[PDB]
């Protein structure tokens, strides 16, 4: 919960260190303090208003390092700060947080795509695997619902996936759910009412601009109005009852839009455009930070 | 990979 849009990292040439805030009120973007080390294929999430970057990978010149770090960002003194290490480097990482809790999903190290999962508890400031998904996934697409957290699509090494599961935390266990109907690999996943959207991707083929949803309920994948873009490793949250799509790839050019999505009306406009072209950035919902400075 | 367009 809280005021502006924060998209962290991402990819264009090389890995980025960005860390830069948009308002939705005003329209106005922030660059904010850099990441310590760049990466893209990150997730960001929200606990106790600190920001966190999870996994990735830094995509350098220099030599191309997957990411095991934990990273925090206090918007109050506009400072990173390293926090614990996860047990195992994950780019193309998935992140959802149940009751003030981080999960860490999937991802890749190397050639090897994980279907372990770890729990961080920030009071204790101490990662612990809790039980691994069904499928390795990389790509993966995660959202928590209910208290349930949800993994969805990914790439296993192999084949895309349209396949998902769902983690019971008291249980320790994954359930296979409902299949969507298009595989994604690189969608953006995230929850808005009763609903889990899944957001382009790629199937394997082409950069998708479909959305579909899935009702905890019904049990089942519904299309709704396709975005303006095609795009996969888009940055994607939620705002004020809306899902906003940030960057991403459409098969030409990394993109700068970003599209809202209001349900009531089922339509995706453009609302604004990020400062520069980039996919793989990690995205959350925090308050406003003091001391940044503002993007002409 | 290629959905980053890396």
């Amino acid at each position: 919960v809280g005021r502006l849009i924060y998209t962290a990292g991402g990819y264009f040439r090389q890995s980025l260190s960005y860390l830069e805030a948009y308002n939705p009120s005003n329209g106005s973007w922030l660059r904010l303090a850099d990441l310590q080390v760049p990466r893209s294929g990150l997730a960001g999430c929200v606990v106790g208003g600190l920001l966190y970057a999870v996994g990735g990978r830094n995509n350098s010149p220099d030599g191309n390092t997957d990411s095991s770090a934990l990273d925090c960002y206090n918007p109050m003194t506009n400072q990173w700060s390293p926090c614990a290490s996860m047990s195992v480097p994950r780019n193309r990482i998935g992140v959802g947080v149940i009751d003030g809790h981080i999960y860490a999903v999937g991802g890749s190290h190397g050639c090897i795509h994980h279907s372990s999962v770890e729990r961080y508890e920030p009071e204790r400031d101490e990662w612990h695997l809790v039980a691994p998904m069904l499928t390795r996934r990389i790509g993966v697409g995660v959202a928590v619902l209910n208290r349930l957290l949800y993994a969805v699509g990914g790439f296993d090494g192999t084949n895309r996936l349209n396949s998902a599961e769902c983690y019971y935390p008291e249980r320790n266990e994954w359930r296979m759910i409902t299949p969507m109907n298009t595989i994604r690999s690189g969608a953006g996943v995230c929850v808005l009412h009763n609903c889990i959207y899944a957001a382009g991707g790629y199937d394997g083929q082409d950069q998708l601009n479909s959305v579909e949803r899935y009702d905890v309920e019904t049990e089942t994948w519904t299309f709704v109005a396709p975005m303006r873009h095609h795009r996969s490793a888009l940055g994607i949250t939620v705002h004020q009852g809306k899902i906003y799509v940030l960057g991403g790839y459409d098969g030409h050019t990394f993109l700068d839009s970003v599209e809202c999505y209001d349900p009531d009306s089922d339509t995706w406009s453009e609302v604004t455009r990020m400062t520069s072209g980039r996919s793989g950035v990690g995205v959350a919902v925090t308050m406003e930070p003091c001391r940044k400075q503002i993007d002409q | 990979w290629r959905q980053d367009i890396d």
